[PDB]
């Protein structure tokens, strides 16, 4: 009910001022009864120019607009795999406890609201809160902090008792034995009750509902969320389906949604009913089999270190799994990728590592040792030469293909004997071709292009019409860099083209020179 | 608790509310340990949720720091703190000195209170692994290290503290940037280090070589026989250099390049081109004329990765008008760690940016933000933290400055 806790000072937003619908005789009666009660319990107090509309519900929407800002409540959630397996784990639902914490007397005023009278223009009944009001801005923020202090002592008192705060939740684990543990929860409840923090009549139990997760004792299982099978698929429905489908692809490696997505193409409304294709019916079905299957995981045991192994589900598609004991995974996930303007697999491999590394540091405060699909020479050959600062923490090469590697490598020096193609292309349509040293020549008129494309096609053709070894000199700094970055995938089909071709050769030397200049060869195409 | 001056924020501006990046457990440990002491020593004190501000906090291990040192990122705050007058002037000399030594004196600040009305802004937070508990948030009651307002307020006392040595030895210069103290003298190795010690004594009781930093020149290739490619590359760099030295001529060369020849093909040099190089070589022997520091403009420091552990940099304020250029070679052991080398470089550059101009340059880093943010602190060893932005090195800027003192 009420508490003897050091209230906290609440101010209105920088230089602002504090913030009733007509009701039914029935809604009035009901609301007056509720309030006289809510009054007595020592929560509200009859009384002030302010007012918030009561619907029982109170619309602080405006109050809150006019209330200060607090320290970010932190919308970052603890993840099961970050829990340390414990002999015992009670969970207390504190929730209603905020109505137990006092409100900064001064502020209270604003909270004022009104209860309508039948005969309007007759004083309705006015009140205001004395403790954190459900619906108010600082309530959550404040109640937490309160709690945190109220534990503090106790957390020091008994160190082996591990507590977790989270909204209206208080997960308490320990390695104490049953009745031994039991009694501790008992003392905590009291400590809390010794302040006004009352706890349940309907005590929560072992298999736990971590939004999506099923938290069991010393392990966790995934509470299989089903696929609403039907034969009338609305747009909304196929989306929501892809939504849960994708959530799944993470802990269930195997889910695919290509064909289900296709169903979205051209759609003209949410309610539209899209008939599933054959491949849709199959995929969507082979996915009903995976989801049936339940997946279990372990917990963090500081005693044994962390390990992460990754793999490529497809170009720029990564699957990882973090574990302490082989086949005993702590967590797993997938990174379907962007398909950047101009990337490469090794680089991409890198960004996968980087997130993991961060993800870990949160969950464990430590980073994992890495098992990865790449030759150390490959890594080496690449990173020591790329123009960008890059790195992978401690790792080892795992040989479980497909391996990620260097689809190609431009030469460091011109190829002797190999042919030489001086290429160039170029208005707001165009042309682009080449003239080798050994006679050969081409050109092509392009309908609907831009300077870029042309240049590129130039280089493209150059590669088409050449042997397994070619020397190509060009003047597109843009083309140059792109390529010189030896990328194995891009946004540009054309670029894609070139990559194809580039891969195709046994040796390719790219050279670049400044345009418009009299640079021979360069001035011919020019 | 002597007295506090009523510092404020730049008009209109508001307190920092920066995300506390994710931290390793151990770091957290150290922090927490560190922070409790200071708490009980009255330096800092826990705050509520009513304090919406925040600044990042990390923990680092300096040279001899075999134990963790606490580091805070007041850069955002610093940017919002009303300017200051009592701020130390630049002794354009330490640069010219024979040798320098840096000194961490932030400690000094704890003994001076901070206005009760400003404290809310120094709010920083110690996060808990996997969000078991909210973070542990404090505030500062004293002058925090890493904040600009500090060395400013503790200026009067810094002079008092130093004159007995300053006044004593006027042949040695002492410069104070932020938490640091740059000490320079021409005395030989032992004769310097000893004096330092005396100075350390004075303070308790209460190395660099700016001479050898030669802004390197560019040197063109010089083989005995030239290929088509060889010219082409050369010509490319020259055509670029023209943006610094317009006298650079590349005509007598672009001639040697007409006809569609194998790149591998050898070409003999015309006596004009022979001179053209000669003439270009000479133009390259010196820094472009008309380059003067403008203290009103920001100092920009760009860095390129030349590979094999090598790194090049140029501090400049206006493009192509470099105040200084340099190469940097990775530290011993740092082999497999690009991030370390870069973090090392950056420091060694902000080092000179201070010695020389007494202020930190804004960096342009050839690295992905995500990557950098994940690991720099792991090898940072300074009390200060410059400003940065990440970039995409143009292949030519790299090729050119690769030509510097790519030694003999």
């Amino acid at each position: 009910p009420i508490s003897p806790i050091e209230t906290v000072p609440v101010k209105l937003k920088p230089g602002m001022d504090g913030p009733q619908w007509p009701l039914t005789e029935e809604k009035i009666k009901a609301l007056v009864e509720i309030c006289t009660e809510m009054e007595k319990e020592g929560k509200i107090s009859k009384i002030n120019p302010y007012n918030t509309p009561v619907f029982k519900l109170v619309d602080f929407r405006e109050l809150n607009k006019r209330t200060q800002d607090f320290w970010e409540v932190q919308l970052g959630i603890p993840h099961p795999a970050g829990l340390k397996k414990k002999k015992s784990v009670t969970v207390l639902d504190v929730g209603d406890a905020y109505f137990s914490v006092p409100l900064d007397e001064d502020f209270r005023k604003y909270t004022a609201f009104t209860i309508p009278s039948i005969n309007n223009e007759t004083p309705g009944i006015r009140y205001q809160y004395n403790v954190l009001p459900q619906g108010w801005k600082g309530s959550p923020a404040i109640f937490q902090s309160s709690m945190t202090k109220i534990l503090e002592p106790f957390r020091k008192q008994n160190p082996d008792i591990v507590i977790y705060q989270y909204m209206d939740d208080l997960c308490v684990g320990s390695d104490l034995e049953i009745g031994q543990h039991r009694t501790k929860i008992e003392e905590l409840r009291q400590h809390l009750l010794r302040w006004g923090l009352t706890t349940p009549k309907h005590q929560k139990e072992p298999p736990f509902l971590w939004m999506g997760y099923e938290l069991h004792p010393d392990k966790w299982t995934v509470q299989p969320i089903v696929l609403p099978e039907k034969d009338s698929w609305t747009v909304n429905d196929i989306q929501k389906l892809v939504g849960k489908l994708n959530w799944a692809s993470q802990i269930y490696p195997g889910i695919k949604v290509r064909q289900l997505c296709k169903l979205l193409r051209g759609t003209k409304a949410l309610t539209e009913v899209i008939p599933l294709t054959e491949e849709a019916e199959l995929e969507l079905a082979e996915n009903r089999e995976i989801l049936k299957e339940p997946v279990h995981g372990v917990y963090y045991d500081p005693s044994k270190d962390l390990i992460a192994e990754i793999q490529k589900q497809g170009q720029g598609q990564w699957t990882y799994q973090i574990y302490q004991e082989p086949f005993k995974n702590l967590k797993t996930g997938k990174y379907a990728r962007m398909r950047g303007a101009h990337t490469n697999d090794v680089k991409q491999l890198t960004e996968a590592v980087q997130k993991i590394t961060t993800e870990s540091i949160v969950i464990w405060g430590k980073t994992p040792k890495f098992k990865l699909p790449i030759q150390k020479e490959t890594w080496e050959t690449w990173w020591t030469e790329y123009w960008q600062a890059t790195w992978i923490p401690e790792w080892e090469f795992v040989n479980t293909p497909p391996l990620v590697k260097l689809w190609y490598q431009l030469e460091k020096e011109p190829i002797v004997g190999a042919e030489t193609f001086y290429v160039d292309g170029a208005n707001r349509l165009g042309k682009a071709g080449y003239v080798t040293n050994r006679g050969r020549q081409k050109v092509v008129t392009l309908t609907d292009t831009t300077n870029q494309k042309t240049e590129l096609q130039a280089i493209y053709l150059a590669l088409q019409d050449s042997g397994l070894e070619v020397n190509i000199v060009t003047d597109s700094q843009y083309a140059l860099g792109i390529i010189q970055a030896q990328p194995d995938q891009s946004e540009s089909e054309l670029v894609n083209q070139i990559i194809e071709q580039l891969i195709k050769k046994e040796k390719v030397y790219l050279a670049w020179v400044p345009a418009h200049k009299g640079i021979g060869g360069n001035e011919q195409v020019d | 608790p002597i007295e506090t001056v009523p510092v404020k924020l730049k008009p209109g501006m508001d307190g920092p509310k920066v995300k506390q990046w994710p931290l390793t457990e151990e770091k957290i440990k150290a922090l927490v340990e560190i922070c409790t002491e200071m708490e009980k020593e009255g330096k800092i004190s826990k705050i509520g949720p009513e304090n919406p501000y925040n600044t990042p906090v990390f923990a680092i291990k300096k040279k001899d720091s075999t134990k963790w040192r606490k580091l805070v990122d007041f850069r955002e705050l610093n940017k919002r703190t009303q300017d200051f007058q009592l701020g130390i002037p630049h002794p354009a000399g330490l640069k010219k000195k024979k040798s320098v030594t840096v000194l961490d004196v932030g400690d000094a600040y704890f003994s001076v209170p901070l206005d009760e009305d400003f404290r809310k802004y120094t709010a920083f937070t110690i996060p808990s692994i996997n969000n078991e508990t909210p973070g542990i948030r404090y505030q500062y009651n004293v002058l925090p290290q890493g904040w600009k307002g500090s060395p400013a307020i503790f200026q009067s006392s810094m002079t008092k503290i130093l004159e007995p040595f300053r006044k004593q030895n006027p042949d040695i210069v002492i410069y104070q940037y932020m938490d640091d103290l740059c000490v320079g003298s021409d005395l030989e190795i032992g004769q310097h280090r000893t004096k330092i010690e005396e100075l350390r004594q004075h303070l308790l009781r209460w190395e660099l070589h700016p001479d050898k930093w030669t802004v390197q020149p560019i040197v063109l290739p010089e083989k005995d026989s030239w290929t088509v490619n060889d010219i082409q590359k050369l010509v490319g760099k020259l055509n670029w250099a023209s943006q610094i030295y317009p006298g650079i001529k590349v005509r007598q060369l672009c001639k040697l390049l007409r006809g569609t020849k194998a790149l591998t093909e050898v070409i003999p040099l015309t006596e004009e081109a022979e001179l053209e190089l000669a003439e270009n070589r000479e133009i390259l022997k010196e820094p472009v004329h008309g380059v003067y520091y403008d203290p009103s403009k920001d100092l920009i420091a760009e860095i390129q990765k030349q590979g094999q552990g090598q790194w090049t940099y140029q501090i400049y304020q206006e493009p192509f008008k470099n105040l200084k250029t340099g190469k940097y070679a990775r530290m011993r052991g740092a082999h497999t760690n690009d991030v370390k080398q870069l973090t090392e470089a950056v420091q060694k550059i902000t080092t000179e940016s201070i010695v020389i101009w007494g202020k930190t340059p804004k960096f342009k880093l050839p690295i992905q933000k995500e990557t950098w943010e994940t690991w720099w602190t792991e090898y940072w060893q300074a009390t200060w933290i410059p400003e940065w932005e990440f970039v995409n090195t143009p292949p030519l800027v790299k090729l050119w400055y690769q030509l510097e003192k790519e030694p003999i």
